[PDB]
């Protein structure tokens, strides 16, 4: 009667893709955005 | 010079932190308790009968210097 | 508490698990998780087993 | 009633959200700008305190980041519905991605604002005008974070 | 292994395990957490789930 | 002359550290002749020796506020004190000698009889220092205190522009410049140091677990949702007061901006900036002396390192700890509690007590245009 | 109670601070040192006293230190 | 009749997406053509406040979002449909994405524009006339994303 | 009859995709071919207006994605079965990436014509009768769109 | 309480709040330090004058590491998975905000100090940048406390 | 006790605190040590006073040792997830700690000796900005002294 | 004992301790090594005096030969998932270390060789660096060692 399973809940294909389809697209628009700042060329001899 | 003169302050320093710190062993202090592996003041006094002859041996680099 | 479990050797076979089995008829909603995993005298008529088809038969009364 | 337990995940992230890419867009407001002054102060060092308004008006980006990732965290309790951290997850990256654009935009034209300024003292209240422009960029995405977070 | 799934009720929405035959249908059942295993059951207990 | 090293002593407190800070010091006004004698040596003994009597006023203010929070090179001292005592846990809590297995952290209770009396005469007591929770107290107290002092600073700055009217014979800027500006730090921002003094006093351990949140009562007191059991309020009528002192604050933005111009377009425009970076700045610069719990932090956690990791295995041995062991150990530990916890720490907490009075304290009345006087003299011509 | 003492021994500098002062060059400095100085330091000794009085927590101690103050204290 | 649970994540992310691609096209057509006003002012300053009109076209493409990004907010109900919600996903992208691209070409049109006109004045009847097809783009997919919302 | 209630995605990334894809390449015909008339302007000033018609065709492009998105908008209801719903993504990608790319033709040889027509005049009916072959393109998406939207 | 794999959360904001702070302090402190190694050829006088904006970008990594000591003191076991994700946001926006920071501080920092040997004037105006700079590592702050006291 | 892949997040906790906090000290020795090249065509008396830049990232290495040395004793068989999911977030917090202050000692370091060589009055000031990005790797460690050890 | 996937990840320690440090050693004795060809047509007379950044890059890469043969001595059929995550952090912890002392060497043994051509003052100084990034790949030698072994 034992070894009962996990009990993964019923809509784990929603929230995986609601969490790894943001995390990944909100990890781009981070990376895209300190790559500018970090490359940023003020112009800098004066 | 400069190795001379930088070691006299160090001195003077080392010779008043480890007395101080080895006053404060031998009272016996209740804030000090991390640094023990009646029978544990004898500890403690051993660890101000280690500080005090370090603190007396920075006297002899006064001399050096 | 425990499965639904039905043997018919010295072996166990099939085994069923749920926490809340409930039916309908109609509109009338009755649940049945007390009556089948806790009371453990269950109406197993016949509980087939082939190593190929399986049957597992619960009545209620 | 309650929600599910992972259901505040998603309105974190927009309260994060709202104040990371809103201080991501305000530090380039600033930076951009902020050299644009170190450029133009060697000749003209009189204008030293009258082109620090590109570096206000990007300041007042982040403010706008940060009002909303207050009244997001207020709104946070154990067990919100899937509906309701929704609301708070589109007020945070209407806010933050809006001010990375509004902040991005005033490091431009300030940038280029006061390296004219030092050539030609009347572009200076053109220059303030076109600042108002990309400084109601975070305005905007602020009152839409106002109307969808306080559902 | 064996199977598992949190909701094998009838009442088709959108993706519900168990459809009826006929769609007007009388008979409705929820089970609000399902684990069976048949043709390897060995020591009385369930295997490894194979998840739904 | 005196809150410069105070507001550097509240984030750089010890007084291991007060004591070499001082004897720096007092070494460079003591010895200050014969080097006077000399022409000139390198910048790190010319800009420090012109500030000599800056740092010497930070030694002895740093040994008093590195006496309040015990913190003496994250060691503690004990006079006539330690009112926590654990050997009532042991008798009438029914708590017995399980402290070997079971939990190895185990944590005093307050609410019974004979743990806690009296809070300790003289500053901190020294059971926190031994204590693991030790954290999660200090931040609740060293947060607290950073607005304290940030609130009663700046109001001293608002007091200190009235004399900068009533003397230049303008009465007209009191009543939108003076008036108005204190209305509007009082109401919200002098009470919230009532607000903590109220926390202080009115709970103790033995009632209201279900303790109110400070956090959570000044937001809402901005965001006007008042109603929910899960903060209880602070006391009676607490919506009655807190709504009055939101709107007396909000009428100081048209009494500062509407009854000023009436003497135009000009002062209109340019001078609600001069509302607005008081406006949005008050709330920024109360919430800018939070610089000052995390320099006092950051320098009480990094005072552990040097102790609980180059000191504590110089000290902890059984035989052999005191003696060759220790002398390069202390020799090794005076370099990096100097290059470390003294120079870049006693210079970050240099320019971030410097800051504070710079912005935080300066704008308030210092306007500061200026001109210098510079007189002919022949003190340029000394020796060379 | 050392609060009713602390208030007249750090308020003896700042009331009995300007009565006795000479009268020399720097008397608008050393009134302005001596009441600052009593401002400052008794307003931080009494946001201190006033957190641990109506506590709310306990000090959270290590094993080893269960025991170790019932001999000393 | 009812949605389900996740059915409300679409529709706040039109909400946000109608903001937040509107307001990086009007901040592409503001520093764009922010840093051509800067670069016509050294040599012709009285037509500063005349070179405005690349950014207050601009400028309307940031309301062509907020606009649709109210209208989608005060469309919103604890378990919508999952259609109606997906109306709601593209009548944002379609605003979004459109007042993106019109905002790329104001602000490049508005870059070459007013350094044309600096040198040659006969331009801006003309500059003027091509900023009203690129801004048309923003308003094609506001009259597609207000078919889309309503129903 | 009912379909899933997913079925109703991919009409409106359809009915999106036709306008979001077709302002992208209205918005490159517009900006690569409104650069062309700057550089133009300066020598040659009289050729501004005849010059247009790049700018002009260009924008032909972006009604061929409001009309699809218009049908698919209106064809669009709930419950839509599988099979209409993705005969309205084919015919959202159909004139999508034809307007993409059919609009990319005329920004390159827009603004390579509206150059070499200001020099050699006589090719003025030559880049008109170039861009018309990269119009009719676009055509060709559109008028394989509404076969597919209304099928 | 919560499930075992609760606490990873938790322990992910007070590493990337002390990682993604320390990054940033790091960008202030070599981008500006390679403006005081510029500057000092030619006006040798201003090296302490001019290190507050390496002293500036100091803080940046002080706020992240007071952020990871409030999270990893209110880390015990079986904390929810609700009050894990506040110390979650409470540990990106403390560190990410401050990456921001430690951005517009290295940036300006940099070119505030060239333009200050060239002219001493700009020595008001460059400081009055570095507060509008380092606010945006203090805005993450506060709203890192009003998420970690929940 | 634990799951049994639960000793998998506490030896990569010990394994970043040492792979990490190599490659920032490797980063600081390498591209410091470029500059003692260009400064000794010049000045060849400066040598011996110019290893104080790959000193200080030398002791970026060892910050990641006393952390890995103490997370490796500290392992057995059957620990729990959640007092592994504590030394993976001690060892992320002082290897990225210390990768960005060892590149910030890399950059520092190899600018102060081009000034150097150029002129000597910056020996005094290229070793104060070294001292605030070592204190990156410094604040790394006691916030992985807290995660570890608790 | 453990399960039949547990051998995986003790290989994959094995073999990246050696990878990676041939790789360290690769880009050691190639970056270097290119710099005593440009050294050699005006100095012809330390070439011999110029292998020692070549040597110290070949003994990184038998740093990770030796934990490479322990790992591998170390290894059974059915071993403890426990013992086999110490391994793979065994072999990161000298193979991501001995890549980061191999790079290192690599850039100043480049500049070193190249500085020495018109210099030899700079040739005490140049193997005295080469030590500090030699204790990169021991560091992560003596935490493999401590791993490997338990
Ligand atoms: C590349 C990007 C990677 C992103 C990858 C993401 C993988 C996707 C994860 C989803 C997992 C399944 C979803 C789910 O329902 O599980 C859980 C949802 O709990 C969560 O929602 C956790 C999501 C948080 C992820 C944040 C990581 C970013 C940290 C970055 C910071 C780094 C800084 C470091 C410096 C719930 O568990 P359950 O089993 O479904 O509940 C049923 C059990 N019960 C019945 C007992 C209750
Ligand atoms: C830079 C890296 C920064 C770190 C950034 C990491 C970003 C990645 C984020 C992923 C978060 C997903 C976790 C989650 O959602 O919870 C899931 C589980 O929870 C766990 O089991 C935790 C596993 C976390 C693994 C991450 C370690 C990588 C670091 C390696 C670095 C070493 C480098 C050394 C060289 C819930 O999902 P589930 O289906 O419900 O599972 C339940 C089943 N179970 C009970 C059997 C478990
Ligand atoms: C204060 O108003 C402003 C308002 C803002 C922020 C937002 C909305 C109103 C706008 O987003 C809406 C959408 C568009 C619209 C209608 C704006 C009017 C803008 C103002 O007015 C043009 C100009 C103003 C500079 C402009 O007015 C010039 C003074 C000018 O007068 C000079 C003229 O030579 C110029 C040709 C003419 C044209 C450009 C309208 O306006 O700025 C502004 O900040
Ligand atoms: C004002 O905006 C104009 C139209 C706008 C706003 C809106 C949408 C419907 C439009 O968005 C779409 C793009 C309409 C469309 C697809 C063509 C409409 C074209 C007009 O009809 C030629 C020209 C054109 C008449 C005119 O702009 C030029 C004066 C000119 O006529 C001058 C001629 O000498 C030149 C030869 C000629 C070309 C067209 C033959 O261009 O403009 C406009 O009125
Ligand atoms: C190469 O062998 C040396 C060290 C090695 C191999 C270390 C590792 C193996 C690792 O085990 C150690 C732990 C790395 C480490 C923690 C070294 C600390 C200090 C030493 O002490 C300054 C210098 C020091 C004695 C000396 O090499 C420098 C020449 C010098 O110190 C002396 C003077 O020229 C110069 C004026 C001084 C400056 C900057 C004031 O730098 O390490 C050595 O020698
Ligand atoms: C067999 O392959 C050689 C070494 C190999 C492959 C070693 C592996 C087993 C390796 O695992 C390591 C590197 C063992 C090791 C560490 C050898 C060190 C030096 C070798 O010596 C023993 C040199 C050395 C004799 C010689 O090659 C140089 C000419 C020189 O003798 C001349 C001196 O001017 C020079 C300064 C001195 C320095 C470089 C050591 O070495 O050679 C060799 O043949
Ligand atoms: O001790 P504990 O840790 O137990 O907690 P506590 O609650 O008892 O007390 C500690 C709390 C402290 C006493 C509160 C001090 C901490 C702060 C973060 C307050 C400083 C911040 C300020 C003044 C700005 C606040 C931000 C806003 C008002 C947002 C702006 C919004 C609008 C303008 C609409
Ligand atoms: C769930 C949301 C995740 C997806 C959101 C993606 C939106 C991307 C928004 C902005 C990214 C653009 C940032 C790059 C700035 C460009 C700099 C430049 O071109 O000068
Ligand atoms: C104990 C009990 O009720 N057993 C019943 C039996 O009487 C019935 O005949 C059978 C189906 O025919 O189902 C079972
Ligand atoms: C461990 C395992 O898989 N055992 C199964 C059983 C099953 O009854 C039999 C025939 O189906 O085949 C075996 O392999
Ligand atoms: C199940 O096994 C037990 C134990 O051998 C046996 O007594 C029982 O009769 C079996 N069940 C049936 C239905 O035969
Ligand atoms: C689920 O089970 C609980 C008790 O186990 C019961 O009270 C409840 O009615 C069940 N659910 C339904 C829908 O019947
Ligand atoms: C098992 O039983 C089923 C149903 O009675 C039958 O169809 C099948 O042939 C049987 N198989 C064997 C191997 O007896």
């Amino acid at each position: 009667t034992y070894n009962l399973a996990y009990k993964y809940n019923f809509e784990y294909p929603v929230v995986f893709n609601l969490v790894l389809w943001i995390m990944i697209g909100l990890a781009l628009t981070l990376i895209v955005t300190c790559y500018n700042i970090w490359n940023m060329d003020p112009g800098y001899d004066s | 010079p400069k190795l001379a003169a930088c070691g006299i302050v160090l001195s003077a320093w080392g010779v008043i932190m480890l007395i101080m710190l080895g006053i404060f062993f031998n009272v016996h202090s209740a804030v000090l308790i991390e640094d023990v592996p009646q029978n544990i003041y004898n500890l403690y006094e051993q660890v101000s009968y280690n500080c005090f002859i370090a603190a007396s041996l920075y006297l002899l680099l006064g001399g050096f210097s | 508490n425990v499965p639904v479990s039905y043997n018919d050797s010295y072996d166990t076979r099939i085994l069923f698990w749920a926490q809340n089995f409930s039916v309908a008829y109609g509109e009338h909603w009755e649940d049945l998780t007390s009556r089948t995993f806790g009371v453990q005298d269950l109406n197993l008529t016949g509980s087939f087993w082939n190593d190929t088809v399986a049957r597992l038969v619960l009545t209620y009364d | 009633k309650n929600g599910p337990e992972y259901a505040s995940f998603f309105a974190v992230m927009g309260a994060s959200a709202a104040m990371v890419f809103s201080a991501l867009g305000a530090a380039y407001g600033t930076a951009k700008s902020g050299t644009g002054i170190a450029a133009m102060s060697v000749m003209r060092p009189e204008m030293i305190m009258k082109s620090i308004i590109p570096v206000v008006m990007a300041g007042i980006i982040a403010i706008y980041g940060l009002v909303v990732a207050v009244l997001i965290a207020n709104s946070l309790n154990d067990g919100i519905s899937l509906y309701r951290s929704f609301l708070q997850l589109g007020a945070g990256l209407s806010v933050g991605l809006s001010g990375l654009a509004a902040g991005f935009a005033i490091g431009i034209v300030g940038d280029a604002g006061v390296r004219g300024t030092a050539q030609q003292p009347r572009l200076f209240v053109g220059m303030i005008l076109i600042l108002i422009f990309a400084e109601v960029l975070g305005l905007y995405g602020l009152i839409v974070a106002l109307i969808l977070s306080t559902k | 292994y064996s199977f598992h799934c949190e909701h094998v009720s009838s009442e088709n929405e959108d993706g519900n395990l168990l459809v009826p035959d006929t769609q007007p249908s009388l008979w409705q059942m929820t089970f609000r957490d399902f684990q069976i295993q048949a043709f390897n059951v060995t020591d009385k207990k369930f295997s490894y789930a194979s998840d739904c | 002359i005196i809150t410069f090293p105070f507001l550097f002593a509240v984030m750089f407190g010890d007084l291991g550290h007060g004591i070499l800070m001082t004897l720096f010091a007092v070494w460079m006004v003591l010895r200050e002749s014969r080097i006077l004698s000399q022409k000139n040596e390198n910048e790190m003994f010319s800009t420090i020796f012109s500030g000599r009597y800056i740092i010497l006023l930070m030694g002895v203010f740093s040994i008093y506020t590195g006496l309040i929070y015990n913190d003496c090179f994250s060691k503690s001292l004990n006079i006539f004190g330690s009112s926590w005592s654990v050997r009532p846990m042991f008798d009438i809590y029914n708590w017995t000698e399980e402290t070997l297995r079971g939990n190895p952290v185990l944590q005093l209770n307050p609410a019974v009889t004979g743990v806690f009396g009296g809070p300790y005469p003289f500053g901190i007591d020294p059971i926190w220092n031994i204590a693991t929770n030790k954290l999660t107290f200090l931040n609740s107290f060293k947060m607290k205190m950073s607005v304290i002092l940030g609130i009663i600073h700046m109001l001293f700055g608002v007091s200190l522009s009235l004399f900068n009217h009533t003397y230049f014979k303008k009465p007209l800027n009191i009543y939108f410049g003076f008036i108005p500006e204190i209305i509007f730090m009082t109401s919200l921002f002098g009470y919230l140091v009532i607000l903590i003094f109220y926390k202080w006093t009115a709970y103790n351990a033995k009632t209201s677990e279900k303790a109110p949140s400070l956090l959570i009562h000044f937001i809402n007191m901005f965001l006007f949702s008042y109603g929910d059991s899960g903060n209880s309020m602070l006391y009676s009528g607490q919506k009655g007061i807190q709504c009055f002192l939101v709107v007396v604050a909000l009428l100081c933005v048209p009494w500062m901006l509407l009854f000023k111009p009436l003497v135009f377009g000009d002062t209109m425009v340019h001078q609600a900036i001069h509302t607005i970076e008081y406006c949005l700045g008050c709330i920024s610069n109360t919430a800018s002396y939070l610089r000052l719990w995390a320099l006092s932090l950051a320098h009480a956690q990094l005072s552990e390192v040097l102790w609980t990791m180059v000191i504590h295995i110089g000290l902890k041995v059984k035989s052999l700890a005191g003696g060759l062991a220790l002398f390069f150990i202390f020799a090794a530990f005076a370099t990096l509690t100097v290059a470390i916890l003294l120079i870049m720490e006693g210079l970050s907490a240099f320019l971030h007590a410097l800051r504070l009075h710079w912005v935080e304290f300066q704008n308030k009345f210092y306007s500061g245009t200026g001109f210098k006087f510079l007189p002919f003299s022949f003190e340029h011509i000394r020796e060379g | 109670l050392p609060v009713v003492i602390f208030t007249t021994f750090w308020g003896l500098i700042g009331i009995a601070g300007p009565w006795f002062v000479p009268k020399g060059p720097n008397r608008g400095v050393i009134i302005t040192m001596l009441v600052a100085t009593a401002v400052c330091c008794y307003l931080f000794w009494l946001i201190a006293i006033l957190a641990q009085l109506n506590p709310l927590f306990g000090p959270q101690l290590k094993n080893e230190t269960i025991w170790y103050v019932r001999f000393l204290w």
